[PDB]
């Protein structure tokens, strides 16, 4: 093997035109009902994949969105929103893939906070006043100094965008309307909660609020 | 033990002797059983 | 078409391939058994010529092959029959071994869509065409002319195991062919037995 | 599955299945729809988790 | 029988609530975290999934394998932890996983 | 599927109802004496791989069904006609018919059954070029494909 | 009435539904291996739920 | 079911080795006195001795021994497996080329 | 002796999840260094972790590339799920710029 | 999936449409894509040899393929 | 029921009922057995499902 | 089944059985060595003696 | 323990019980950390073994949450305590790296 | 013991261990290794080899040894009614004494004529000394085919 | 065990006698429901499998049904582009 | 419970896959998995000449998309030319696209003659029955 082995050569057109396929022969098995389970294959694609229809007067492949059995047979004379067929991918490549989860995002704000109730509405006041405050801090700094800039040559995140979606997610648009009313009458307002805040006064003592905080975690590899 | 040094004997090493030596006790126990339940059935 | 009573025997069993529009609304259904499923095969009325009110119509009987039992009434099918000019291959027979399946006991109930044994002149009187002789002469077998024609395919119905086919399953040139239950075969088998019996 | 050009009235096969349509006793629920009816699906994806 | 499950109940889910009841400057999470815990993370869990084998054939387990996996995907799950795990053969017979950990993702069990 | 076994028993049913030719029966006798040896005389869970092992005892548990146990079935309806007989004429309760006739029942259906699921069984062990079931399941093949001068999968 | 017939009737219907009906398969399938079992007969109508 | 397993296994997974060992397997077996257990040999070269160069007596004694790759894993006693016994790769047998354990 | 055995049940299952730690350290005095080793061996499994490309076919290119110990990947596997950090007019320039090894 | 079955349609304006289509994609990719306006769609090709047998039959065919492109030059001039 | 049905009536062998009280031994146990499996049955299934 | 009598070989008196007819067998070839075809025994070959008298040794 | 190797925490051995001891009760980094353990079973000896988990570790953390490619080689402090929730890649990387630490063989 | 067959054990050469070797000539060891290979692993040997070793093994030890031991169970079936009278036949104790008898005298004379021509067959054979020519076995030859002979007698009593 | 402990236990009441006649009747009444139930496990079974089969694989064979279409259209493609060499030769005598 | 249902069948095996060209398909996905080339119609094996512009300039729609606007890296990955590293990752995965350009080739070749007289049959073959 020479010390190039594996390294490209110039020029590389990748192009296999007037090529002897005589010697991969050996390198892959076809059993005795290939030519049978080539035919499903196709059978399968053009019954699968062909969710969209020829038409005459248009001479195009057209679709409508997902109908019930009744609807497409005993009212196919009467078919409404027809839309020309686009491809399943922009470049026609393939789109056939096994789906999964992709990766979890950050939280701020957990929801293991109030997670022994399925209905999120304590855990949903919570992410709103977290995004609140968080919005008191920047809200009129965003059209200077972040997403609602002119340029793109300032854009920044706004810092509570994370906050925002993980309320959002928490509180239903009902929810969330009320809390963006009160966020408002208290936006008007400038009234910060630590304006009012007294109650840290009558809450008991615990471990968590020793004068040394920093000093209280115990770092350990 | 006496198996062991049986094994030994024919070509064999003493760890490839107690794998060997293991699953002939087992079968000759199995046919044993066999033969007590023939006992009892006849 | 040609075919007719008096010229029934130059076209009889022969494979033509005939446009006409097929009724489906007035589809007899004669009990038959395929592949161990009682089903029925679906006559239907084929209308070749007709005027432009509609009332005057002629035309023949035309077997679209096996319908099983389940698919058979109309309600209980999941498509919109296609009654428009269709051209079919279907071979000319006289509709033998249809008409003597009904047994003792047994008789077609017409008016209404019952039916035990193929009546050649009940079913051109439930047609409605006005050539009766033409009608009750014989009836076009749907085929598949692309299919071994030994009777030795036993692959009556042209389908696959999986049955990926639509109903109704049109018949094989094997299919045509066959006679169920009186092939020679058969008959050589029963006198074996009888001759056992006897001697 | 084509979308071919009608030679009959829309209006008149619309108004002949509404009138007086062809049942059964053994009907299917995908035949047979009349409180089950309505004009838009919610699509979702299978084999994943939807919140 | 029913008097331990009640006070079993009352001990983790009534009093507990009453322990935070305003908003709390430091360690706010980490004393909610606490209160939910001792409440929404109970022992059956485990056992719903330790003794599998009990309804799920083995290709639903294989199926069920790894829906659950992706389900619990979550890290910050203390329900996921106290759970028996999920990377397990069927008792019975296995199919699809021939060893524990041998995957091609480290998310999915195959 | 329900449809493509039911399918296959009747048409199983059909051609053993026309005959079997010669060179047909040429081919059967191939595919039986392969399935019979691989299958029956064989212990289905010796195979090297998974593949063979689960699709070889899918083999074998269909012709437990349709050969073993369909024969036990007919051998029993046989050696019950006959105990019936006996019975009657004895007026009185006898044992013989059940082994003898029963035996006897069976050797006669067995080979019945065998020819008429030959091709079901010799199919199903169709697991790939790449098993040794598979390799000597292709060879039994290509002699069956010449005898019969068709092509077969 | 106690016994045989509430301890046999519905085997006997499934068994005769899966030997007769098929099951009651929509035929018109493309591939089995890719096709959902239509099930045979599980839900008991000779008892009283 | 610790003896069904092993009896499957043995089964299953033995043959015969098929073959007879080769002049360098035989010769590798009676080096193999040199072999050090618990510690490892201290391979010095001596070129009137041992012949080649020092690079290549070293690869080589690194391959034999260091690396416990064995005598059937090398090319040229694979090829010479291979020729010797080409009489029994004829008429469908294939070669074992590592004996059971 | 029901209620003693019942109790002597409750006594493990308190034990067992209370002094887990000392039962463990315990357990794993019991046996030798050369023991503990074989187990671990046993149960050593990847994981998923650096599940590339193994060349089955006999020809392929890549079967002697990763043979090679001085081969690279074009990325490494935990930054296979990791998004880009960096411009799309950087990524191209990198990868104009790159050069195979050997 | 419970997909049914349905052969393929050779309907004439459908295979047409996918004839021309994939005329266009032939003469397209034949210069590695230089032509000033590329109107060739890939996926429409898989769909050429799902519902048109017999044009892809003709296509295969070198005598049929040679016609085609002796007419499709005549064509464009 | 076959013996109530054939064997109980006054014009079939009925019994001279002489117990004042019942004197069991362990009642409820064996009628709880019966349910309490199912209970088992059930709590399982739902938690699988769960 | 039919054969356990080889079983039966284990025990000493049974291989003594063998080795006296094998011996006397040995004998009545030696007298009968005149004839031609008949090898005979030899006593000067370490083979024909180390697989007389190895024959049952080391038995199990 | 969904994720991990072993049906309960007793199984895992002497790892899991110094996972347990390092985070509070509630925490689940717990579980991160006893997937450290099953990264370094047959590889905390080997000396490239050790840096193998440690890179399992990463690909974990990796694939549980959204993560840039830079952003768990720049970690100022790898050290962890018993309030640390794997509610970040981070989190979960130094929790996993942690369990890789404490197991033994 | 009646547990497992113990035929294979005295017969065709499975007897032979290193003790066999360590006094033999090389050419004696040669011999003694190539007919135990023979006999117990013919794998080790090319098709055509294996099939004069048989031609020669058989028409001088197995089928000799076979018919030997037919004709010495013959010698116990002078009478075949055994104990028979016109009063009462015995057919099932006569088929028992045949099954008690017959195979006890295979077993004795198979023996003898393993004993008396297989020591003459390994030591005064040309085709055992020419294949063993051919072949030259060596030690660990001998180790591998006695290893591989263990195994094989293992699955099959495990069969 | 203790006849007279099991023959009063259920609430001082005899009902030994249909519980003996019970079992021998009980022991055949269970067989075409146990059939029944172990080919309805089958068929569950088999479903299980075909699901996982076309959640894996379903995908899969489309993709290679594309790739045949594609393929087919890349030898198509090298005989149209030999055809365009031979034209590029014969600048119009192959019209 | 514990022996609730009675019966487990175990007997019934994994659906065997059967397809003509899938080892060598996964083989190819797997290789140009390695090579981690942004673009997706690598894919396909035919991706040189299906989008020959994968080699020139990367221009595989003539502004007929809808990926949205070019503001982060991951947009129009199939409007990005393969780079010199694309490029080689994918060379070195040349003997497998090979290999299952020609299996795809093979089966193309195969045609339904009229001597395949188990074709009605062929689910059986296919071991389809468990
Ligand atoms: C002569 C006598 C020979 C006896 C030999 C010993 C018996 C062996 C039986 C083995 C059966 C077995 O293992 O099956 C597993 C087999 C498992 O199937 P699978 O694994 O899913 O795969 C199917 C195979 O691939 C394919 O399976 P298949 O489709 O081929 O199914 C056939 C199978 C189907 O299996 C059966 O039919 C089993 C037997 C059913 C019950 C028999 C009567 C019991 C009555 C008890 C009291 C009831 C109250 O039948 C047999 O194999 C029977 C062989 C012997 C026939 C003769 C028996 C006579 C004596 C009966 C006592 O079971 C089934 O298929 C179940 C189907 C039947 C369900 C129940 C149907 C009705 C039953 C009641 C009948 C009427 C009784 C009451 C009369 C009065 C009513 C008012
Ligand atoms: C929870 C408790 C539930 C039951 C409690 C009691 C209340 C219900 C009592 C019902 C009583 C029976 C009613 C039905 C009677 C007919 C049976 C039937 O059709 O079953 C359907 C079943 C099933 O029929 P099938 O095969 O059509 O199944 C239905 C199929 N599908 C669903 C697909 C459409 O049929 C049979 O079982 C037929 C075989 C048995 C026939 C028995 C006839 C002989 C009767 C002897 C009586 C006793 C001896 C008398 C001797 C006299 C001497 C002089
Ligand atoms: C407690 C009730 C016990 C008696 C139930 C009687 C039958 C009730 C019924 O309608 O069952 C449906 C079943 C029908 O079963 P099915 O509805 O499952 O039928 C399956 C077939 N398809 C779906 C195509 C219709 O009825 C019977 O089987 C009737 C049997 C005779 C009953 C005679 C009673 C007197």
């Amino acid at each position: 093997l020479p010390a190039d082995y594996g390294k490209m050569p110039a020029g590389y057109n990748f192009l296999t035109r007037g090529k002897d396929w005589r010697e991969y022969d050996k390198d892959f098995i076809l059993r005795t009902d290939a030519v049978w389970e080539k035919f499903q294959l196709e059978h399968f694609f053009r019954n699968y994949m062909k969710c969209f229809f020829f038409d005459h007067g248009l001479k195009k492949y057209q679709m409508f969105e997902p109908e019930d059995m009744y609807t497409v047979v005993f009212e196919g004379w009467a078919l409404d929103d027809l839309i020309t067929f686009p491809g399943f991918t922009p470049t026609g490549r393939t789109n056939s893939y096994q789906i999964g989860l992709s990766p979890r995002q950050r939280t701020v704000v957990p929801t293991q906070t109030f997670y022994q109730m399925q209905d999120y509405y304590m855990l949903c006041g919570l992410r709103f006043e977290r995004w609140f405050r968080c919005d008191l801090v920047y809200h009129d700094q965003r059209h200077t100094k972040f997403d609602q800039v002119k340029n793109q040559k300032n854009y920044k995140t706004y810092p509570c965008y994370r906050e925002y979606y993980e309320a959002q997610y928490a509180c239903q648009d009902d929810m969330f309307d009320f809390l963006m009313e009160l966020a408002y009458a208290r936006r008007a307002a400038d009234n910060f909660e630590s304006d009012f805040a007294s109650h840290e006064l009558t809450t008991l003592p615990t471990f968590y609020d020793t004068p040394k905080a920093a000093e209280r975690k115990t770092y350990t590899y | 033990g006496s198996c062991l040094l049986i094994f030994i004997q024919l070509v064999f090493s003493g760890i490839v002797v107690l794998l060997l030596d293991d699953m002939l006790n087992k079968g000759y126990g199995l046919g044993s059983g066999i033969s007590l339940f023939i006992a009892t059935n006849i | 078409p040609p075919f007719t009573e008096k010229n029934i025997n130059d076209w009889l069993y022969k494979t033509v391939s005939i446009t006409g529009r097929p009724i489906h609304g007035k589809g007899m259904m004669i009990p038959a058994k395929s592949y161990g499923l009682h089903g029925f095969e679906y006559l239907v009325p084929f209308v070749t010529k007709e005027n432009e009110d509609g009332s005057v119509q002629e035309g023949l009987i035309l077997n679209l092959g096996f319908i099983p039992r389940e698919y058979a009434p109309i309600w209980a099918r999941a498509r919109v029959e296609n009654v428009e000019e269709q051209t079919f291959t279907c071979v000319v027979t006289d509709g033998k071994h249809l008409s003597e399946q009904g047994g003792l006991f047994a008789s077609n109930k017409p008016c209404e869509n019952q039916w035990e044994y193929a009546d050649l002149d009940q079913l051109a009187k439930h047609t409605g065409f006005v050539n009766q002789e033409q009608v009750r002469s014989c009836i076009l077998e749907h085929v598949n002319t692309e299919t071994p024609n030994d009777e030795r395919d036993c692959r009556h119905i042209d389908i696959c195991s999986d049955y990926k086919e639509d109903y109704p399953y049109k018949f094989t040139r094997s299919g045509v062919l066959q006679q169920p239950g009186q092939m020679y075969w058969d008959l050589n088998k029963s006198a074996s037995y009888y001759s056992l019996l006897g001697l | 599955k084509l979308l071919k050009q009608s030679i009959y009235d829309q209006t008149t096969q619309y108004k002949l299945i509404k009138k007086n349509k062809k049942r059964g006793e053994l009907i299917p629920v995908t035949l047979a729809r009349r409180i089950l009816r309505t004009k838009k699906t919610l699509v979702l994806p299978a084999h994943v988790n939807i919140t | 029988v029913c008097g331990i499950y009640v006070i079993h109940v009352i001990y983790n889910y009534m009093i507990p609530y009453y322990w935070v009841s305003t908003p709390l400057k430091n360690d706010e999470f980490t004393r909610l975290r606490m209160k939910d815990y001792i409440a929404s993370t109970v022992l059956e869990e485990v056992y719903g999934i330790s003794y599998a084998e009990w309804g799920w054939l083995p290709h639903d387990f294989a199926y069920n394998r790894m829906r659950g996996l992706a389900g619990y995907m979550h890290p910050d799950d203390p329900r996921a932890m106290c759970t028996s795990t999920f990377h397990r053969k069927h008792k019975y017979i296995e199919h699809e996983v021939e060893k524990v950990g041998d995957y091609h993702h480290m998310t999915y069990p195959k | 599927s329900c449809t493509t076994r039911r399918f296959i028993d009747e048409k199983e049913k059909l051609e053993y109802s026309r005959g079997y030719n010669q060179q047909e029966l040429e081919a059967s006798k191939l595919r039986k004496d392969f399935v019979k040896k691989y299958i029956v005389d064989f212990d289905t869970t010796l195979y090297k791989t998974q593949v063979e092992r689960d699709w070889a005892y899918i083999a074998k548990r269909e012709y437990r069904y349709e050969v073993q146990l369909k024969s036990i079935g007919y051998g029993g309806a046989l050696a019950n006609a006959v105990l019936l007989w006996r019975i009657y004429a004895n007026k009185k309760m006898v044992f013989w018919p059940i082994p003898i006739v029963g035996a006897l029942g069976y050797l006669y259906f067995q080979p019945v059954f065998f020819q008429k699921s030959n091709k079901r069984f010799f199919d199903m062990c169709n697991v790939g070029e790449e098993y040794y079931l598979g390799r000597e399941r292709n060879k039994i093949l290509r002699e069956c494909n010449k005898i019969l001068n068709v092509e077969d999968f | 009435i106690v016994l045989t017939w509430g301890w046999s009737s519905f085997q006997i219907g499934g068994y005769n539904y899966e030997r007769f009906d098929d099951n009651g398969e929509r035929r018109n399938t493309l591939y089995w291996k890719l096709s959902p079992v239509e099930f045979p007969q599980s839900k008991l109508w000779n008892r009283p739920s | 079911t610790y003896y069904s397993t092993n009896k499957e296994a043995l089964i299953q997974n033995f043959e015969p080795l098929n073959r007879k060992f080769t002049e360098e397997e035989v010769e590798q077996f009676l080096r193999n006195e040199g072999r050090s257990q618990e510690e490892k040999r201290n391979w010095i070269y001596n070129p009137h001795i041992h012949g080649s160069t020092e690079g290549e007596w070293k690869a080589d004694i690194h391959e034999k021994f260091d690396s416990g790759k064995a005598p059937w894993e090398r090319e040229h006693v694979k090829a010479k497996i291979l020729e010797t016994n080409k009489a029994k790769i004829d008429a469908g047998e294939e070669i074992q080329l590592k004996p059971f354990k | 002796v029901y209620c003693t055995v019942l109790a002597y049940y409750g006594w493990w299952l308190y034990d067992r999840y209370y002094l887990f730690g000392k039962n463990a350290t315990q357990d794993i005095r019991k046996d030798t260094t050369e023991v503990w080793e074989k187990r671990a061996a046993l149960n050593k499994r990847n994981w998923g972790y650096n599940a590339h490309y193994k060349p089955e076919l006999e020809r392929s290119m890549k079967k002697v590339l990763y043979a090679d110990p001085n081969y690279k990947f074009p990325i490494e596997w935990p930054e296979r799920y990791m998004a880009e950090t960096k411009t799309l007019e950087q990524v191209m320039d990198e990868e104009e710029n790159w050069e195979y090894y050997k | 999936m419970e997909v049914k079955y349905r052969g393929p349609s050779d309907d004439k304006l459908e295979c047409e449409f996918l004839e021309n289509n994939l005329l266009s994609c032939l003469r397209e990719k034949s210069v590695q894509d230089n032509v000033a306006k590329m109107t060739c769609r890939p996926e429409f090709l898989v769909w050429f040899f799902l519902e048109c047998p017999t044009k892809a039959a003709v296509y295969h065919d070198p005598k049929g393929l040679r016609n085609i492109f002796i007419q499709d030059k005549i064509k464009q001039k | 029921i076959l013996k109530v049905a054939r064997f109980r009536v006054l014009k079939m062998r009925p019994k001279i009922s002489t117990s004042y009280r019942p004197h069991g031994k362990w009642g409820d146990f064996l009628a709880c057995i019966i349910p309490l499996i199912w209970c088992i049955n059930i709590l399982t299934n739902s938690n699988l499902i769960l | 089944p039919l054969k356990f009598w080889w079983g039966l070989n284990k025990f000493e008196t049974i291989q003594g059985i063998h080795s006296i007819l094998g011996n006397a067998a040995d004998l009545v070839v030696s007298t009968l060595s005149f004839i031609p075809g008949v090898q005979g025994r030899n006593n000067a070959s370490y083979i024909e003696n180390s697989i007389r008298v190895t024959r049952f040794r080391g038995f199990d | 323990m969904a994720q991990t190797a072993h049906q309960n925490r007793y199984q895992g051995g002497l790892c899991y019980a110094q996972c347990n001891e390092l985070f509070s009760f509630w925490n689940p980094s717990i579980q991160q950390c006893w997937k450290g353990c099953d990264f370094g079973v047959g590889r905390v000896n080997d000396p490239e073994g050790r840096i193998e988990a440690q890179q399992m570790c990463k690909r974990w953390a990796a694939e549980l949450y959204w993560t840039y490619k830079g952003e768990l080689d720049t970690i100022k402090d790898l050290r962890v305590h018993a309030d640390m929730y794997p509610t970040t890649p981070q989190n979960v990387y130094r929790a996993c790296l942690a369990g890789v630490r404490r197991q033994k063989f | 013991f009646l547990f497992y067959n113990q035929q294979h054990k005295t017969r065709n050469g499975y007897f032979i261990n290193h003790d066999n070797l360590m006094l033999a000539s090389l050419e004696e060891r040669k011999k003694l290794i190539f007919y135990f290979i023979a006999n117990q692993v013919p794998e080790k040997l090319d098709p055509v080899d294996r099939v004069k070793f048989n031609e020669e093994l058989s028409d001088n030890l197995s089928t000799k040894a076979r018919l030997i031991g037919s004709l010495t169970g013959l010698i116990g079936l002078v009478g075949f009614p055994y104990i028979s009278t016109r009063i009462y036949s015995r057919p099932v104790l006569n088929i028992g004494l045949s099954l008690l008898i017959c195979p006890f005298l295979y077993y004795v004379g198979n023996q003898l004529t393993y004993s008396v021509w297989e020591p003459k067959f390994i030591a005064n054979n040309n085709t055992v000394c020419e294949l063993s020519k051919k072949y030259n076995f060596t030690v660990f030859d001998f180790a591998q085919a006695k290893k591989e002979a263990h195994l094989k007698a293992l699955r099959t009593e495990l069969v | 065990r203790n006849r007279y402990w099991w023959y009063r236990s259920l609430y001082d009441d005899y009902v030994a006698r249909e519980a003996k006649l019970a079992f021998g009747i009980a022991a055949f009444i269970w067989l075409p429901h146990y059939y029944w139930g172990i080919h309805l496990n089958r068929a569950f079974e088999v479903n299980f499998s075909h699901r996982n089969y076309a959640h894996e694989w379903g995908p899969r064979r489309n993709r290679l049904a594309h790739s045949l279409e594609f393929e087919q259209f890349d030898m198509i493609l090298e005989n149209w582009q030999d055809l365009e060499d031979e034209y590029a030769q014969r600048g119009d005598g192959m019209l | 419970a514990l022996f609730f249902m009675a019966n487990t069948a175990i007997s019934v095996p994994s659906v065997l896959d059967t397809s003509p060209c899938m080892k060598q398909m996964l083989a190819y996905e797997d290789c140009v998995l390695d090579a981690n080339v942004p673009q997706q119609e690598v894919i396909h094996p035919q991706w040189p000449t299906i989008w020959p512009r994968l080699l020139t300039d990367g221009k595989l729609l003539e502004f007929d998309k809808v990926p949205f606007h070019p503001e982060n890296i991951y947009n129009y990955t199939y409007m990005r030319p393969l780079t010199k590293k694309n490029k080689q990752y994918l060379y070195e995965c040349e003997e497998e696209r090979f290999v299952f350009k020609a299996c795809l080739r093979k089966v193309i070749s195969l045609k339904k003659t009229d001597k395949h007289t188990s074709w009605d049959t062929a689910e059986v073959a296919n071991l389809q029955l468990t």
